[PDB]
């Protein structure tokens, strides 16, 4: 209702049996951006040093 | 800073106290830590105190600890010519009379 | 799922000491295989291994230096010794910051991959440790080498920064209801004073790095003289970090052995505030020094002789601990088990290895001993022979209380002699190679430094052959470790008295002065659910 | 060379320091806790007059064994006569010592740049003895400090009486001089507060983290203002300090508890660093601009500048504490070192001659 | 210990924490971020938008750092009097480090500044060489710094005596005042004669007034996560420990930046 | 999530501490928005009653068997330290009370038990 | 067991820290106003006056320094554009900021 | 000079500051010597006298 | 399960792999590696 949802959230973070960095319904959209750039940036330093010890330039 | 006749006194009221084995081997294991050798007025004590509790191999096993204590060898058969009336009418005998 | 959740994702502090042994084992194997290649080709004169390539030796020697400074013994005296005891003997639960415990963990992988990824493309990094700036520049180290080496010492400095935070601000609030700060032990004090120095120390480095990195790369010339710089101002910002390290490296183990000596021989230890008020001045001598590294470089005449007197002075509260160990060790009864033996080879082993500091630290004398075999044989029986053996001490000890599994006595007792014998054939005669004259970083050397080069080829494999028989006992405490209790009386922590029976003995076994051999011995996950009493 | 007697005025201000503030842990109280200073300021003028006739080093190992014998028999005195004595040998020791190592750090640096810095450097160990555990490394490392300034001095070159070759001038033509003493009475009042902050604190109001942000911030200050003094003017570093002074003294009153006191005491100790390092190297140049150059009894007079607020202070501190109480006094002392401030402009071109 | 039903609550006053993903991710976004700029600056890659992404996941895991650190606070309601303690201690002995850095840069000015080389003829500002004049806008900034610190002492001193409009306003007023400082520094660096290049005295004036840019965007993020977490009602007038580091962190900058302007601007001779 | 404390008699769980809201246009105070072991301190401070106590041990009288000292726990083990009847004699010496087993400290003597509340 | 009683005299100690903190933040706040409405505010306005001015007479001793030859440049001294390395990004003889008109690297 | 084969000790002196470096070496080692033999005196009579001792100075 | 062998990352009992063969490869990389690095830079600079 009110800006005064802080008695509202209260009661959801406790009593929740989710962890707490995916029970609200909003981090979803936090959480598929981070890890799916993660897999890529990780993926391609592992690509980059190991064509490099072969001496391959760009 | 504790005089020999301090050490003396404190030891001889800490053995007419105890109750237990725990307790009487618990003041024979820290009277035979200092510098001061215990006088023979403290061990008779100690006879009477493992008399009461009712054990036999600790009456032995303080004779045992004052040939590791004394210096040489003469002081020991000095304290064994005292403690004599205390050993023979207990029934006190010593290790190297068992041949355990 | 639960395995991610307990052992990559964790809170728990001692469950990263684990993790922290396991890599510095790994981490301690690597650089030892790195030191048998250098001593298998310093044997007899010639080209022996490497056929022709002065390069990829001091690639390794880099390397070797690398991975035991920071790699195999800060994570052994910081992450196995110092996560797992300091809560358990201050009485807390868990860490203040457990996350910044788990990010200083998990920077050291990212930091090895890049070590090892600095000496396989190009020709290498063979700048010695001390990374000096007209050497390591664009025209000698032209390539990804030098720059990803650097960058292997910034994620190592974040996580000790991270980790010395989390130590300080841990004892100052989260002891039990009885313990004021000088009830603590010595060990927890020791790692409160290696944690100020790692406060102190370490952005003196980080700037020199960073501004070495920049006059590589954004052709800034802070070091280049050819614009307005001098490489000696780098001296300086390495060796304000270099002194404070190599007591860091030092002091955790100092208390260690004062447990050891209190426990093994029963008796307490001989005027403990003297000796925390010796760790003290020495945590403060050891910033007021630091260009005795330096004395070759073109210095004043006044300036060599106060870094003379300000060296000197250190001697005095290391004495007072030695002799305070030796105070504590007389009167009192001595059984040799394999950590007090430990003990005793480190009460000897410093002494003969800080002795020759003092003829070091004279200006007059340091110009026939600068960059010479003297300083590798100086600092070799103080590190290790110093800090391995409390290493060794300090697992042999604490290692049955941790896993719940006991080990077997022999092996250990073998393992020990042949450290002993074959580091003390390997380090000896580098004193001599230095009294006759033989420069330090040299493939090559005359015909006349080869034979004692032929003896301290001996000793190292047979130090290889101890580790091994480390590692199978090890294998031996992990499989039927269990049935290894019955064999020895060295599983008990301490012997019955003279007048204490064994029927009381085993009612009552364990007598002790800190909270740690009272804990059940798998040490459960949350250990204090009510609060510890101290009166 | 020249550095060497860099560290000995150093380890002597470390030393003076020491053995005034530090007595208690290494009306009656009010009269022994003055006992040294009153007998510094008198006998710092004779000291000035003797360095001119026996020269520089001797009176500084003099006053250096003076003080070692005071102090040893201080360490077992128990009758109060006994005492007074020995702390009346104590403070005539520290008064020669650092006189004439002032002066002769006047002496050897010629250029006017360099001695600001070089003071900076050595007025720093003014508050590592306020700062300071088992202290036998410290007293070893001075004693071989000493030991290579002894061997340098005394042994590589023979040393006579030696005379100076010109004549100064004399301590009443000092004293007739406005500017020598308007720069005098800087230090003084800047001092002055300080001075009487002390004993009144425990009144009002652990103890150490009190005073340590001043002596944290003295040493910055000090380094930092003797070398940017040049460029700068000195007059205006000076009229800067005692306003800061000033204000960080009124900040006390305002606030009300023990954590209040870290921000204003940053504020007290940096200031009167710029005070001094600004302020002592000038007096120096003033003796080259319009007298003959010996420069003992100038030192001896600023010297007596710094010891007339511990001297005057605590006895003085206490009468105004029973009497009116804490904030009133610093207020009238907060309003007596703003007021100061404006008259220090005059410094900026005083006439050569 | 002895209320009745104690054994329902926790019995000590520490935070137990629930198992994070964070330092695994973090990590992992360091060794890209250390590998791909030890790669690009020789070769071996060219394009420059995986060093973005690297610079990009860092920050936003310190930000997913940060989310949990506050709905612990606000919502679990797990920050008791010892450990909001603990914090200010951790947080003053990461402010004492960043201090210490600067230390170093400090010394590298004063080893060059006193005693310059033979290469430069020996002066400072060198010959063809001309430096920032300090009755410019290197005064703005320093005003409008002396401004911020005052501005916020009316934000705090309005959150304990409970007026809302009052301390909005003054935090508006601060974050507008750091901005200005960053936006006049960004033109003194566009109108200058001098680069990173042009000599020792070059190379370090555009690195300790370099390091001071990066800490000052920090307090611009800092403020507007305390407008927009007192905006939607999460701090008390007692428990507030967002405001009291960033009042602590702005102060610090404040005292280093006039000793940057005492050495680096006007002193040159 | 449930009905709100006023006093700690009142205090069942985590349940009982959520609390009342604040209004709009007003900077709130603490007892109006605390939730979890903040607010349990909080509505202990108010009244007088310690939560977290921090009272060592007793350093008084001795202990007999017959007359032992009682150290009180939730658990059936309580780690106790023992330096000494005139509190500073005896060293440091560490216990470990069971609800089976008296400790009884080897160099000085006293016995302790545990009472399981 | 018996339940431990509130002592009424550390009850009061803490309704007196809380009330005291709502006065003495009552003239503090109003004086921290007036220093900020009246002796901050002119002083950036007249400093933002002045260098306006000031760095816009600059803004027109630029813009001719643009269509100068190279050889009516300033003379480069020597350590004056250190290129011993080429910057990886564009060109490498520009750093991040570089404007022509003010800065240029004669050949 | 040139070095030997097993050598133990310095090469030989041709200039006065060789010589004072050699004297002031072997004047250190004369104490470095006495502080080891009497630690390792102290070391062999705690080995030979109080190993495996049935009385305990815990005081 | 809080027991002997429940604080180790690794299974030692009751597994079907015998626990010598991951204990063995764990020390034959670790000494195995430097020597790679070293026959990889001594082959990409000509010498054998
Ligand atoms: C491992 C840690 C460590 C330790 C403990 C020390 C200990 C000391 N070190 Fe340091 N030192 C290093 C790290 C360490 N050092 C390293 C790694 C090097 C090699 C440099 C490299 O190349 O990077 C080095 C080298 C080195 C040098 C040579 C520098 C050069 O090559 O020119 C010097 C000389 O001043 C020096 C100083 C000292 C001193 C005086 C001690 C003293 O603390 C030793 C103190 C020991 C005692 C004195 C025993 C006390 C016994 C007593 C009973 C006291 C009796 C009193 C008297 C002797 C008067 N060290
Ligand atoms: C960290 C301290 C350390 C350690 C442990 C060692 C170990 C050894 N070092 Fe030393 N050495 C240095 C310090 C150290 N070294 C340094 C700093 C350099 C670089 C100098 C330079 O760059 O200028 C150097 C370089 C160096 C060189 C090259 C010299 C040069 O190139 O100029 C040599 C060659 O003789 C040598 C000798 C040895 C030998 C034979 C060992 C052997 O002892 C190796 C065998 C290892 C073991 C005996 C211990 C194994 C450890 C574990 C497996 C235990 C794990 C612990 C737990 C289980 C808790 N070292
Ligand atoms: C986009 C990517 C941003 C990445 C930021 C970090 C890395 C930056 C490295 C330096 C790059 C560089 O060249 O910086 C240049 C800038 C401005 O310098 P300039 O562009 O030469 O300015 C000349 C302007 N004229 C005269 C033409 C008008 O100079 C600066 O202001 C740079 C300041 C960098 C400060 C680094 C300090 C390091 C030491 C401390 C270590 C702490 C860890
Ligand atoms: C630069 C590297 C050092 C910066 C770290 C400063 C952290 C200061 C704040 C702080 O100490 O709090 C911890 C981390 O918070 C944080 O602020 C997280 C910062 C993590 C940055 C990691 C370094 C990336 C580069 C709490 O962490 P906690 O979760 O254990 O508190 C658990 C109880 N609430
Ligand atoms: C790498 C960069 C440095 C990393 C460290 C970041 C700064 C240290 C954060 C210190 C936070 C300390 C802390 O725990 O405070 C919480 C607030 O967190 C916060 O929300 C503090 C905001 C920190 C944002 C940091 C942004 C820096 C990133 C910019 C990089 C460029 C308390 O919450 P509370 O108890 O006061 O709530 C009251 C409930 N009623
Ligand atoms: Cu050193
Ligand atoms: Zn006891």
């Amino acid at each position: 209702t009110a800006t005064e949802k802080i008695i509202e959230l209260q009661k959801f973070y406790q009593s929740t049996n989710k962890p707490i960095y995916a029970a609200h319904p909003r981090s979803k959209y936090y959480l598929i951006p981070y890890f799916g750039l993660l897999g890529v940036s990780v993926a391609a330093t592992l690509f980059y040093t190991g064509r490099a010890c072969f001496g391959i330039k760009d | 800073e504790e005089t020999y006749e301090e050490f003396s006194q404190r030891y001889e009221k800490e053995f007419d106290e105890a109750y237990d084995l725990f307790e009487v081997q618990r003041v024979l294991n820290n009277c035979f830590s200092y510098d001061i050798v215990p006088s023979p007025a403290v061990i008779g004590k100690a006879l009477n105190a493992c008399r009461r509790v009712n054990d036999y191999a600790t009456a032995v096993r303080v004779f045992e600890g004052l040939k590791h204590k004394v210096e040489t060898k003469e002081q020991y058969d000095a304290y064994l010519e005292e403690l004599k009336d205390v050993r023979e009418e207990l029934g006190i005998d010593l290790k190297e009379e068992l041949f355990p | 799922m639960n395995y991610i959740n307990r052992w990559l994702f964790s809170t728990n502090a001692k469950d990263i000491a684990v993790l922290y042994f396991i890599f510095a084992l790994f981490c301690g194997l690597l650089g030892s295989i790195m030191s048998l290649i250098l001593r298998l080709e310093l044997s007899a004169p010639g080209n022996q291994i490497l056929m022709g390539n002065h390069q990829l030796f001091n690639v390794v020697a880099t390397a070797h230096a690398v991975l035991m400074v920071f790699f195999l013994v800060m994570p052994a005296a910081i992450g196995f010794f110092g996560n797992y005891l300091l809560p358990l003997m201050i009485g807390a639960s868990d860490m203040s910051f457990a996350r910044l415990n788990n990010i200083s963990f998990w920077l050291l992988p990212p930091a090895l991959v890049s070590l090892l990824a600095s000496a396989l493309i190009e020709n290498g990094a063979g700048t010695g440790w001390t990374v000096y700036p007209p050497l390591a520049g664009v025209q000698s180290h032209s390539g990804p080498s030098v720059d990803l080496a650097i960058f292997a010492l910034h994620l190592t400095s974040i996580s000790s920064l991270l980790g010395a935070i989390n130590f300080i601000t841990t004892t100052l609030n989260m002891r039990t209801i009885g313990m004021t700060m000088s009830k603590l032990p010595l060990f927890v004090w020791a790692v409160v004073f290696t944690s100020i120095l790692l406060l102190l120390s370490l952005p003196v480095l980080s700037a020199g790095v960073t501004l070495l990195l920049l006059d590589r790369n954004f052709n800034t010339s802070f070091f280049e003289p050819a614009g307005g710089g001098d490489p000696i101002l780098y001296q300086h910002l390495f060796w304000f970090f270099g002194h404070p390290e190599v007591y860091i490296l030092i002091i955790p183990g100092f208390g260690i052995i004062s447990h050891i000596v209190s426990t093994y021989s029963k008796k307490p230890v001989f005027g403990a505030i003297g000796m925390v008020y010796a760790m003290g001045s020495i945590g403060f001598l050891g910033l007021l020094v630091w260009s005795h590294h330096m004395y070759t470089v073109g210095l004043d005449v006044d300036s060599r002789a106060y870094f003379t007197s300000a060296t000197m002075v250190i001697a005095v509260p290391t004495g007072i601990k030695i002799f305070s160990w030796l105070a504590t060790l007389y009167g009192g009864s001595i059984r040799y088990t394999t950590p007090m033996l430990y003990a005793f080879a480190f009460l000897f082993l410093f002494t003969v290895g800080g002795l020759s500091g003092v003829v070091l630290s004279n200006a007059s004398l340091d110009i026939a001993f600068h960059d010479t075999y003297y300083v590798i044989g100086h600092f070799h029986y103080v590190l290790s022979l110093g800090a391995v053996f409390s290493l060794f001490a300090g697992y042999y000890y604490w290692s049955p209380l941790i896993t719940g599994l006991y080990y077997n006595n022999n092996l250990a007792n073998i393992q020990f002699w042949l450290l002993f014998i074959g580091t003390n054939v390997t380090f000896f005669p580098m004193h001599f190679l230095g009294l006759n004259g033989m420069p330090r970083r040299i493939p090559d050397y005359p015909d006349a430094f080869a034979g004692w080069n032929a003896i301290s080829s001996f000793g190292s494999l047979i130090s290889i052959i101890s580790v091994i028989l480390f590692a199978y006992v090890i294998y031996d405490q992990l499989v039927n470790g269990l049935t290894n209790k019955q064999l020895s009386t060295n599983s008990l922590f301490k012997n019955p008295d003279f007048i204490e029976s064994n029927i009381i003995f085993n009612d009552n076994s364990i007598k002790s002065s800190s909270i740690d051999f009272l804990l059940t011995s798998p040490p459960l996950p949350h250990t204090f659910n009510t609060p510890a009493i101290q009166s | 060379s020249r550095k060497l007697i860099l560290f000995i005025v150093f380890l002597a201000l470390l030393l003076d320091n020491m053995l005034l503030t530090v007595v208690v842990p290494i009306v009656q109280v009010g009269l022994l806790f003055a006992s040294k200073a009153t007998v510094q300021l008198i006998t710092n003028p004779f000291i000035g007059l003797l360095t001119n006739r026996i020269g520089y080093p001797i009176p500084i190992f003099a006053g250096f064994c003076i003080m070692f014998v005071s102090t040893i028999m201080f360490a077992f005195s128990s009758s109060y006569a006994f005492l007074l004595i020995a702390r009346s040998l104590q403070g005539i020791g520290s008064s020669c010592s650092s006189v004439a190592g002032m002066g002769m750090l006047a002496s050897v640096y010629t250029d006017d740049e360099e001695r600001g810095n070089v003071m900076g450097i050595a007025l720093g160990g003014l508050a590592m003895g306020v700062l300071v555990g088992k202290t036998a490394p410290f007293l070893v490392l001075a004693a071989l400090v000493l030991l290579d300034g002894a061997i340098q001095l005394f042994v590589l070159q023979p040393s006579r009486v030696q005379p100076e070759s010109q004549k100064g001038t004399p301590l009443t033509t000092l004293l007739k001089d406005p500017y020598i003493l308007i720069a005098a009475g800087s230090i003084c009042f800047a001092n002055m507060g300080i001075a009487m902050l002390e004993p009144a604190l425990p009144i009002w109001m652990q103890l150490g983290v009190a005073f340590l942000p001043a002596s944290i911030s003295y040493l910055i200050g000090t380094n930092i203002f003797g070398i940017l003094a040049h460029k700068m003017g000195r007059w205006l570093c000076a009229l800067l300090g005692m306003i800061i002074v000033g204000v960080s003294i009124l900040c006390i009153p305002f606030a009300k508890n023990i954590y209040g006191l870290i921000a204003p005491n940053f504020g007290v100790g940096f200031a009167i660093g710029m005070v001094d390092s600004s302020m002592m190297p000038i007096m120096g140049y003033l003796v080259d601009l319009r007298h003959v150059s010996v420069y003992g009894s100038v030192y001896a007079i600023a010297d007596v500048a710094f010891c007339m607020g511990y001297a005057i202070g605590p006895s003085a501190g206490g009468a105004i504490a029973k009497a009116i109480g804490f904030p009133w006094l610093m207020t009238i002392i907060g309003i007596i070192d703003i007021l100061f401030a404006p008259l220090c402009f005059f410094l900026r071109s005083p006439p050569a001659k | 210990m002895r209320i009745q039903n104690r054994e329902n609550l926790q019995l000590f006053p520490f935070h137990l924490v629930t198992n994070s993903p964070w330092p695994l991710t973090t990590s992992l976004a360091l060794m890209s971020l250390a590998l791909t700029l030890g790669l690009t600056m020789h070769g071996y890659i060219g394009n420059h938008l995986w060093l973005f992404l690297a610079i990009s996941l860092v920050l936003s895991s310190i930000f997913l750092w940060v989310r949990d650190v506050v709905i612990e606070g606000t919502y679990l309601g797990d920050h008791t009097i010892a450990v909001r303690k603990g914090l200010n201690i951790g947080f003053m002995l990461f402010v004492l480090s960043e201090i210490l850095i600067f230390a170093a840069l400090f010394w590298s000015y004063f080893h060059s500044a006193m005693g310059p080389t033979i290469e430069i003829g020996c002066q400072w500002p060198p010959v063809g060489i001309t430096s920032i004049k300090p009755t410019e806008l290197p005064l703005l900034n320093t005003i409008i710094l002396l401004a911020s610190g005052a501005t916020v002492t009316w934000a705090h001193h309005s959150i304990l005596y409970k007026d809302r409009q009052g301390t909005l306003v003054g935090l508006f007023i601060t974050t507008l005042l750091i901005i200005l400082f960053v936006g006049c520094q960004v033109l003194e660096y566009t109108w200058a004669t001098f680069t990173i290049a042009d000599s020792v005295f070059g190379s370090i004036f555009y690195a300790g007034t370099g390091l001071h840019f990066i800490h000052m965007v920090m307090l611009i993020v800092m403020l507007a996560i305390c407008y927009a977490r007192m905006y939607f009602y999460h701090f008390t007038s007692n428990h507030h420990l967002g405001l009291e580091t960033t009042i602590l962190y702005l102060h610090v900058l404040d005292i280093i930046w006039l000793f940057l302007y005492i050495v680096f601007y006007w002193w040159g001779c | 999530q449930f009905k709100t404390a006023t006093s700690i008699a009142e205090v069942e769980g985590l349940e009982n501490l959520v609390g009342p809201g604040a209004k709009t246009g007003t900077v709130p105070t603490d007892l109006e928005q605390a939730t979890g072991l903040e607010r349990y301190e909080l509505l202990g401070k108010l009244e007088g009653i310690e939560v977290f106590d921090e009272t060592p041990l007793e350093a008084v009288r001795k202990g007999t068997m017959k007359d032992p000292i009682l150290i009180d726990s939730y658990d059936d083990y309580r780690y106790v330290g023992c330096t000494g009847v005139p509190a500073d004699s005896h060293n440091i010496e560490w216990l470990k009370p069971t609800t089976e087993k008296n400790a009884r400290c080897w160099e000085c003597g006293s016995v302790y038990k545990l009472n399981f509340l | 067991f018996t339940t431990v009683k509130g002592d009424p005299a550390k009850a009061q100690a803490f309704k007196k820290h809380l009330d005291d903190v709502y006065h003495h933040s009552k003239g503090t706040t109003a004086l921290w106003k007036k220093i900020s409405y009246f002796v901050a505010l002119p002083a950036i306005a007249l400093t933002a006056v002045n260098t306006y001015f000031v760095e816009a007479e600059h803004a027109e001793h630029r813009a001719h320094n643009r269509h100068l030859s190279d050889e009516e440049w300033p003379k480069a001294y020597p350590y004056q554009n250190v290129r011993r390395v080429d910057f990886f990004w564009g060109d490498g003889d520009k750093t991040l900021f570089w404007n022509p008109d003010v800065n240029r690297h004669v050949k | 000079d040139v070095p030997t084969p097993w050598g133990i000790f310095f090469q030989d002196s041709a200039t006065p500051n060789m010589e004072g470096i050699i004297e002031l070496h072997n004047n250190i080692m004369f104490y470095l010597v006495l502080i080891l033999t009497f630690v390792s005196y102290i070391l062999y009579t705690i080995i030979y006298n109080y190993s495996n001792a049935t009385i305990v100075h815990k005081y | 399960d809080v027991g002997p062998y429940s604080n180790l990352p690794f299974k030692v009992k009751n597994r079907r792999v015998p626990y010598a063969v991951p204990h063995f490869l764990f020390f034959a990389i670790g000494m195995g590696i430097p020597f790679f690095a070293c026959y990889v830079q001594l082959k990409r600079s000509g010498s054998i």
